[PDB]
């Protein structure tokens, strides 16, 4: 019924700079309701009656609001505040969340040390053949892999997955899959991955030839 | 933090009913109303309904109803939840949740305190597959980069979760285990590296510990450069 | 002192209050809250969802002066109801803070002279039904319609030998002022239901019954006439008369002198049948007795049932539903009284010019009649219609209560008279005297 609208989708912020998470409720409702979810973990009460902190919760955080327009906010922000978060409302039946806003942490320019691994000879037996390219702890998440088989751009046969924003130094790591026939993984040579980051002033390409190692 | 003892993960075929049980160590007399919460990735937080355990009498999302099925057990005191003719759609962690009062001379200081570890439903088709682990080695040259990646490739299993230790948990810096990724073929694949010193390519030895409780799949892949 | 009348018509000015308030009184325009009730005893709003709602304690009763300020407790929760603690009983209040007198001593007082009222009435009715039944000397037309309206307050005894049942069910739970409150609630939703429906039906079976009880009496006494008998069931024929034995033909049984027998089986001739037709109309006796109570005490049921069946159909306030009890009701009693001033009319005129003498059973029947019909449909017949007329018909209800914690005895009052005062159990109580000395 009624519904709970709350940007940005994520945020990313420095630490110490001013956080501000909006919520806008499509009908005015009394009092707004904030939870912090921990990826790894089940939502937690962070703000109560639009404004009031949740026990342990830091004065960093406020609570602010009245009618549909309410919004969340930290000052002295720190890395320990990277979740999403979701607005909810008890004022009426249903009760309606919030899309979440995942909240990340900006931090120097990082370029991803890249790796290229082959695929298994064990795997040359499952009829299948998948390329791997690492790039680990890069800054910021977007990062360019492309796939280059005997200097042919692969495309649409590769599968990439991010990690989430790391613990200690808030960096990303990146694979990139190339799953491949064994039939054509055997037919070329030369497998290489093109990366293209900011933290790159040319985009690095760490190959290897088929079979030769 | 979890309180709410909630039950096991589930893979249900579509169209099928799955019910699952919300075990609380005992209802406080403030509050003993169990609220379900459904978490489907990239459609939020969405509130089922809830169950009055002392009457029975559970009050419903409009957009539940008749796909819920809320009650509760007298003796045990636990809350249960069914979910008639299943899609893709009900693909999701389910909490129970219980209010946490904040203040009661005030009103309206309170919010969803006590809650469930999450009851995760996976409702496909697909048939409980095993990962196959493959090794992510390099071809065995560095010319001393003095940094050395390495790693497994959880390959082929249904449903999530595959769970990747390094070194039997020796291992904690440097280790990367990606998302799963469900592959074109219908099963997910995941990739854990890690970052170690490229000296110990030839004198530090890194099994790799893959686990997978639904097809009970238990594998430690030692990962050698060629 | 204070007034155990007085406490009660405060406690209907109190609920006057809270029905205007909670009538009166604004929505909170937060859509989830938790409804505005009414305890019974004390008034309460819409609570905030996750407030503690402290109201002030009823004026009404009579230590309230001792407890002033007020401090009876109630929680609304963040799910929009009161606080339940046990769900199959009442939502849970703090009437700690409000406790302890003069009118609950007057109160346990007139439950304890209904309760031995209806004791007393029962016990003396189910003796004098079983004083008809066990003699066979009494097996007649006259008695069997007397042992049914003993039945019908015999049953209404037990009916309220029931009630206070679940009554002493629910209190026997554990020791808790709240608790004695709560265990009223637990039964009025559950044992209440079938038991008052039966109540219902028992009174009006009563009224009906002292109705066939009257038609009965103006029966005998309107009554050329013909008699029977009831052990072998010989038919005198007074246009045949029996000279073959003494007593020539065309003579009356009122005629034929207390030195006979019947001439088919030898007993006496004070167990003649009445009329030959008083045995199949006692069939149209009972058909009145039991059949008319239905036909207006079930169409009451079905109807609270299906539009009112809330606090055991107790509450009538939002339509007069119960002119499906009170006009049939009223209807017997009209015709009742105008059966009682028919008979007197017969009985003057019978008496005067001879033709009926005062040792007769028509006249002793009569003399008891004469005396259940003006005193159990009196107060039917005058508020009936009069106090109908407004709605102070309402404060005349509360009377009414009262006035059943009183009309416990009126039980005992049909035994005695129809019974006890009998002149026919009193010659069967020589008789057994005599059997033993
Ligand atoms: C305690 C009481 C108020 C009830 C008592 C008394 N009531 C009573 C007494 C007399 C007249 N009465 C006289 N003449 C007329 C007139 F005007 F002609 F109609 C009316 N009416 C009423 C009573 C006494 C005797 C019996 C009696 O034996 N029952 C047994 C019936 C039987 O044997 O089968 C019953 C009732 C007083
Ligand atoms: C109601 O009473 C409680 C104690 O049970 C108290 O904490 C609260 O302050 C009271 N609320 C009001 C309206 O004063
Ligand atoms: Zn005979």
């Amino acid at each position: 019924q009624i519904v709970l609208t709350q940007s940005p989708a994520i945020m990313s912020a420095s630490p110490g700079e001013k956080v501000t998470i909006s919520c806008s409720a499509s009908s005015s409702v009394s009092y707004m309701y904030w939870y912090q979810q921990k990826p790894g973990s089940s939502p937690k009460p962070w703000i109560y009656r639009t404004s009031k902190l949740a026990s342990g919760v830091p004065v960093r955080f406020s609570g602010s609001g009245s009618g549909t327009s309410y919004s969340l906010t930290i000052s002295n922000m720190e890395a320990e505040d990277a979740a999403t978060y979701y607005c909810q409302q008890f004022h009426t039946y249903p009760w309606t969340f919030g899309g979440g806003t995942k909240l990340e942490i900006k931090r120097t320019v990082a370029a991803p040390s890249v790796f290229i691994f082959p695929p298994s000879d064990e795997q040359l037996k499952s009829g299948t053949a998948s390329v791997v390219c690492l790039l680990n702890n890069f800054y910021p998440r977007e990062a360019k892999v492309q796939w280059k088989v005997d200097n042919a751009l692969q495309s649409g046969n590769s599968q990439e997955s991010v990690t989430e924003q790391d613990s200690k130094d808030s960096t990303y790591s990146l694979s990139s899959t190339l799953t491949l026939s064994k039939a054509d993984y055997e037919k070329h040579k030369v497998y290489a991955c093109e990366v293209t980051h900011q933290g790159l002033s040319s985009p690095v390409t760490k190959s290897f030839n088929r079979g030769e190692c | 933090e979890v309180q709410l003892q909630q039950s096991g993960p589930e893979l249900v075929k579509p169209g099928a009913s799955v019910k699952m049980s919300c075990k609380a160590p005992g209802y406080t007399f403030t509050s003993y109303v169990t609220h379900w919460v459904k978490q489907k990735p990239g459609q939020g937080l969405e509130w089922i309904g809830y169950i009055n355990p002392y009457n029975d009498s559970p009050k419903y999302n409009e957009k539940y109803k008749a796909k819920a099925t809320l009650t509760s057990d007298k003796s045990s005191s636990t809350v249960y939840m069914e979910l008639s003719s299943l899609t893709s759609e009900d693909s999701a962690v389910y909490y129970c949740a219980r209010i946490g009062y904040f203040r009661y001379d005030e009103g309206g200081n309170y919010a969803l305190d006590y809650w469930g570890q999450g009851t995760s439903v996976t409702v496909s088709s697909a048939s409980t597959k095993g990962p196959s682990v493959f090794p992510l080695a390099p071809c065995s040259r560095s010319t001393s980069e003095s940094t050395a990646a390495l790693g497994c490739l959880v390959k082929d299993y249904f449903p999530e979760p595959v769970t990747v230790s390094w070194n039997s948990g020796a291992l904690t810096s440097g280790v990367h285990t990606f998302p799963a990724v469900l592959q074109s073929s219908g099963l997910y694949s995941l990739s854990s590296v890690v970052t170690v010193p490229s000296s110990s390519l030839g004198t530090k030895t890194y099994t790799c510990n893959v686990d997978h409780k639904p097809s009970n799949t238990k594998v430690d892949k030692r990962v050698e450069s060629k | 002192t204070v007034s155990l009348w007085e406490t009660v018509q405060k406690w209907r000015e109190y609920r006057r209050q809270c029905q205007r308030s909670l009538t009166e009184d604004p929505p909170p325009a937060t859509d989830l809250f938790c409804n505005r009730t009414f305890d019974e005893y004390a008034c309460w709003p819409d609570g905030e969802p996750g407030s503690f709602v402290n109201v002030s304690c009823p004026w009404y009763l009579p230590w309230a002066s001792s407890v002033p300020q007020g401090h009876v407790y109630r929680f609304c929760t963040a799910e929009g109801l009161w606080l339940q603690k046990d769900n199959s009983s009442l939502p849970w209040r703090d009437l700690s803070e409000c406790e302890e007198s003069s009118p609950e001593e007057q109160l346990l007082f007139l439950y304890i002279i209904y309760t031995v009222g209806y004791a007393l009435s029962f016990s003396a009715l189910v003796i004098a039904s079983a004083i008809l039944l066990g003699f066979r000397h009494l097996h007649c037309t006259r008695n069997y319609i007397h042992l049914n309206l003993f039945a019908s307050f015999i049953l209404r005894a037990l009916c309220v030998f029931f009630k206070d049942a679940a009554l002493k069910w629910m209190y026997s739970t554990a020791a808790q002022q709240h608790q004695w409150d709560g265990l009223l609630s637990y039964q009025d939703s559950l044992a209440c239901r079938l038991v008052f429906l039966l109540c219902q039906y028992c009174v009006a079976a009563n009224y009906y019954w002292l109705l066939v009880e009257g038609v009965y009496l103006y029966t005998l006494l309107a009554f050329m006439k013909k008699y029977t008998c009831t052990v072998c069931g010989y038919i005198y024929n007074p246009e045949d008369g029996d000279p073959d034995n003494g007593v020539n033909p065309g003579t009356d049984f009122k005629d034929i002198p207390d030195d006979w027998v019947c001439p088919l089986c030898g007993v006496g001739k004070d167990q003649f049948e009445e009329v030959e037709e008083e045995q199949w109309i006692f069939r149209l006796y009972v058909a009145i007795g039991w059949g008319v109570p239905l036909l207006f005490v079930v169409p009451w049921g079905i109807v609270k049932y299906l539009y009112e069946d809330e606090g055991c159909w107790t509450r009538n306030s939002n339509m007069n539903y119960w002119l499906i009890i009170r006009l049939p009701i009223l209807f017997a009693c009209i015709v009742n009284f105008l059966i009682f001033v028919r008979v007197i009319c017969i009985v003057v005129s019978k008496l005067k010019a001879n033709l009926m003498c005062k040792t007769d059973i028509a006249f002793r029947l009569a003399k008891s009649t004469l005396t259940l019909i003006p005193l159990l449909c009196t107060h039917e017949v005058i508020f009936a219609f009069v106090m109908d007329e407004h709605a102070r018909g309402t404060l005349r209800f509360i009377k009414l209560f009262t006035d059943l914690s009183f009309t416990s005895f009126q039980g005992l009052m049909v035994a005695i008279l129809y019974c006890f005062v009998n002149n026919e159990v009193q010659l069967e109580f020589r008789k057994s005297w005599e059997r033993w000395r």
